[PDB]
RNA sequence: GAGAGUUUGAUCCUGGCUCAGGACGAACGCUGGCGGCGUGCCUAAUACAUGCAAGUCGAACGCUUCUUAAGAGGAGUGGCGGACGGGUGAGUAACACGUGGGUAACCUACCCAUCAGAGGGGGAUAACACUUGGAAACAGGUGCUAAUACCGCAUAACAGUUUAUGCCGCAUGGCAUAAGAGUGAAAGGCGCUGGUGUCGCUGAUGGAUGGACCCGCGGUGCAUUAGCUAGUUGGUGAGGUAACGGCUCACCAAGGCCACGAUGCAUAGCCGACCUGAGAGGGUGAUCGGCCACACUGGGACUGAGACACGGCCCAGACUCCUACGGGAGGCAGCAGUAGGGAAUCUUCGGCAAUGGACGAAAGUCUGACCGAGCAACGCCGCGUGAGUGAAGAAGGUUUUCGGAUCGUAAAACUCUGUUGUUAGAGAAGAACAAGGACGUUAGUAACUGAACGUCCCCUGACGGUAUCUAACCAGAAAGCCACGGCUAACUACGUGCCAGCAGCCGCGGUAAUACGUAGGUGGCAAGCGUUGUCCGGAUUUAUUGGGCGUAAAGCGAGCGCAGGCGGUUUCUUAAGUCUGAUGUGAAAGCCCCCGGCUCAACCGGGGAGGGUCAUUGGAAACU
């Protein structure tokens, strides 16, 4: 399935993540179509960067995020906008 | 040359080659072929240990060993230093390098590796010739 | 070894059923071809039975819809 | 790696007082060894180049690879003169900052203070004597370590400090106030010879 | 875009050899404190002992065992996944790869959006009970039984096809509408109160996603390899595939490829990228990512949306294993690990806490992917191995012109410190969650559960009581390697006497060796140093950039001429070359520039830039 998930980067014991649009068939780090932001919890809070337009376009086109990405997009208000646009 | 000539036949470089072809080849007992492998060192079995007379400006008894390699190429090497534990059938390790005295010796023997005993009572240039520290 | 035994068994049963149903389809079609060669008036109903088997094999995953269409078109050109 | 060996030996090979004192050249201004005082023969341009390079890395107690990389990072600059920028980047090392501020008598003492952690930058400990320093920062002795008598002696025995620095004794904090300058550095060195050396 | 040494009695040319630098998945030797980050069978795609790597669903189905009708466990059937992930690079000189395009010759489970529909019936089967099979895995026989398993019956074609129009395209043709003829679908579970909501079920479209095919161009050596092909080349039919077409068969014809290198032989995965270089270029294709190919060797299919399938089936072959000797079983180029080969390159470790994936309504189960840890100085980075004062200068080593000189402020001594180390306490982040307990909003509702969305409560760490911070203490436990005739920075003494030995090149050694060996001393590097091997450069030493042929290497012994290469002036024309605007793409990572975080640095992350003898369109045309 087409999905919106996050891939691992940075050194060991100091992680970092890029939100990415990946099929479930591809690897954790491998094929992707588009990057729409990035993430790390290494701050005292979590810290986030996002590309609302493209991520909402993929969600419309049929994407299916993971749980933690759903949490992030909730905090950033994208899931709510997608819901509204479907209403 | 004209450019037409250089297209009809291009510049074909001066072919190069090694100062140690014996190290740049290998052997698999299954298919029994020279496998081309760039190996810095090799193992061998001394098939003879002897002395040779060097070229004209010099005069000495230079200690050599004829050796049977892992890759079944038989090779003449030099026994550097002063003294050796070597005999026929003595396992030995070989490195590259000419000995400008005799022509037919493109190789050297390594000390402190295998059955080759470390040099005795060599305190300077000691890693070379392979003998542990005097404490 | 690793839970593939069940897929061996089910795949063999599927092989049995699918080959049976394809053979049924092919016998229907061959019967219709021989009927068109013999000129009998049963051609009208054999045409429909052949089309029936073709589409019922397009269903159940024996026949791709394009193969079904090509078969129906060949039979149509035979009849008409 | 760090050099634990004699200071004067190096200084009198090179033929220069590194500490600016003199007694690393006084009474014996000739290269070490029992072929020292006798008539040294001619010396080569490669020798001069190497000697200039060794002056600097023996001042700053540095390693060859650190030296080379710092040279390359100076080469990456276009806004000035090459070896002068090299010397400036040497000056921006806590080993030398501690020395120029008068907080220690020698660069070895300074490096030891830095690494043992008696020093701060903007109020944060630093055990890294190679730590680069930008113009505007604030070096500061650790407020617990201000009680050691060594540093107080070294600070109250201070001659007039350089022009490119600011510093207070009660606060024991100072900083650079300039790039800093070239001519205010040791003009005994010819940086062009290092440039030719590493142009090779 | 730095050169140096070396032919000679000496000189200049020519010409080669070697050195000065950078880089290894490196190895050997000597030595060896720590931390961080990364890398680690290049050889035998050699053989595999052992253990673990793909399971999941009881909210699809019927049994069985334990629960006082509850939940939990065993084997069933069924569905989904097993085709991804992971490994390797043998084969492959070709649409395999890269790039640019095309598919009016195509397919696509899961995910989205839409139009619809989901009716009524049937016959079995495992499991289970007995039976024989006897070591028992196996296997067969009789009987009973459920399903979202299977069958066919009912209706729709919105699918496809043909006709009639219209429209358009690049011919074949494609799009919209209408009509005609014939065909086909299904499944229910959970919850609420017949109506239902949710998850699933069937048909059609569209999108996304990935896949399949086709074309231009490009990238390796040999002509001591000049011919090659016969379903080969094309056509008319037919068959066949998801689809085009010799993909296949018949029939008709004899064509087709090539000196612009076909065919054959050898070699090789290709690429982004990596090393070097002034660049042009060269060399490599390890780690990371992409495409391809393979799974003991060869072949073939089934299942399925998807394979001709690493951990699936059948057969042949090789190879091995267990047997009660009747018969079975297997395939590490998955992670560890063994043997062997080798110059040589890892623990038969922990956890799913994270991230990702399968399944499931969900908890959750699985996951040698992955997170981590471990070994290796294999590499890059960083800090150490104390610091200040301390003399015309302790002794001792070496040397001496016997006066002294040097090891040497080095030491001893006194003052200070605790990076580090030892000890004792404190002790992060990485964690977001999901589900569950609560509320609230939307559009669906006959109405509530319920779905989507938001806000609180709740609980989750292998690493690890590690990072990290604090305090007590000891200078105390922590430096070696190579070289020293010149090229090349660095000099004396003794022994040896063309012997021992050194040696990258020139060359040292034959009784006074700055070249051997030792001692002292110095120089270059530094937890590394040196050496071999490989690549680049210097090497303009294959010269496009950027060389030459009177004597150094080289003008064929000379001519006639096919092919090709080149070609007088000039009008008009074109626009293949050329020049040029715009648009697209050239993935990410990496190089480079600006930023920012790791006590700085390596490293990590963000943003940008650039990269194509690249492609479409649009102009000029001076020159070819
Ligand atoms: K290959
Ligand atoms: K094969
Ligand atoms: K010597
Ligand atoms: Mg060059
Ligand atoms: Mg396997
Ligand atoms: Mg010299
Ligand atoms: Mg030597
Ligand atoms: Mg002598
Ligand atoms: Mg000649
Ligand atoms: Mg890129």
């Amino acid at each position: 399935a087409v999905k919106i998930r996050l891939k691992r980067m940075g050194s060991k014991k100091s992680p970092f993540y890029r939100i990415v649009v990946a099929d479930s068939r591809s690897p954790r780090d491998g094929r992707f179509i588009e990057t729409v932001g990035t993430y790390n919890p290494l701050k005292d809070p979590a810290e986030v960067v996002l590309k609302e337009d493209l991520v909402l376009d993929w969600l419309s086109k049929g994407a299916q995020p993971s749980d933690t990405v759903r949490n992030i997009l909730s905090k950033e208000g994208v899931m709510k906008k997608h819901h509204e646009a479907k209403n | 040359p004209t450019i037409n000539q250089l297209v009809r036949k291009p510049r074909k470089s001066k072919v190069e080659k090694s100062d140690s072809p014996a190290l740049n080849k290998g052997y698999n007992s299954f298919k029994k072929t020279q496998t081309n492998v760039n190996s810095p060192q090799k193992r061998g079995v001394c098939t003879r240990v002897g002395t040779m007379t060097p070229k004209k400006p010099n005069s000495a008894l230079r200690k050599y060993a004829r050796v049977r390699l892992s890759n079944l190429i038989e090779v003449t090497a030099y026994i550097p230093g002063i003294g050796h534990n070597l005999q026929e059938h003595s396992v030995v390790l070989l490195r590259g390098g000419r000995v400008k005295d005799l022509p037919g010796v493109r190789y050297h023997i390594v000390r402190g590796a295998l059955d080759t005993a470390g040099v005795n009572d060599r305190k300077q240039s000691r890693s070379k010739y392979g003998t542990k520290r005097p404490k | 070894i690793e839970s593939a035994i069940k897929r061996v068994r089910t795949s063999a049963n599927a092989n049995a059923k699918n080959s049976s149903q394809t053979n049924a389809m092919r016998t229907a079609i061959k019967k219709f071809e021989e009927a068109v060669a013999a000129g009998a008036d049963n051609v009208d109903a054999l045409y429909n039975e052949a089309v029936k088997a073709v589409d019922m094999a397009a269903t159940k995953g024996l026949i791709h819809k394009n193969k079904a269409n090509r078969d129906k078109i060949r039979l149509s050109k035979l009849a008409k | 790696s760090r050099y634990t060996g004699p200071s004067w030996k190096v200084s009198r090979r090179l033929g220069i007082s590194l500490s600016g004192t003199g007694k690393e050249l006084a009474r014996r201004p000739y290269k070490p060894g029992q072929h020292g005082p006798n008539s040294r023969g001619k010396v080569s341009e490669y020798g001069m180049q190497l000697t200039e390079k060794q002056k600097l890395r023996h001042m700053y107690g540095m390693n060859e690879r650190q030296f080379r990389t710092l040279f390359i990072k100076a080469s990456k600059i276009k806004e000035g003169k090459h070896g002068v920028n090299f010397m400036v980047l040497l000056e921006q090392r806590l080993d030398n900052v501690v020395y120029r501020l008068g907080l220690a008598t020698t660069r070895r003492q300074a490096r030891q203070l830095v690494n043992h952690g008696h020093i701060t930058v903007d109020g944060k400990r630093v055990d890294i004597p190679s730590y680069h320093v930008e113009v505007g920062q604030v070096i500061g002795v650790r407020e617990k370590s201000q009680n050691i008598s060594t540093i107080k002696e070294a600070v109250e025995a201070t001659v007039g400090r350089p022009a490119f620095v600011s510093f207070d004794t009660e606060k024991l904090e100072g900083s650079f106030t300039r790039l800093p300058e070239r001519d205010e550095l040791y003009p005994e060195i010819d940086e062009a010879l290092v440039v030719e050396y590493y142009n090779q």
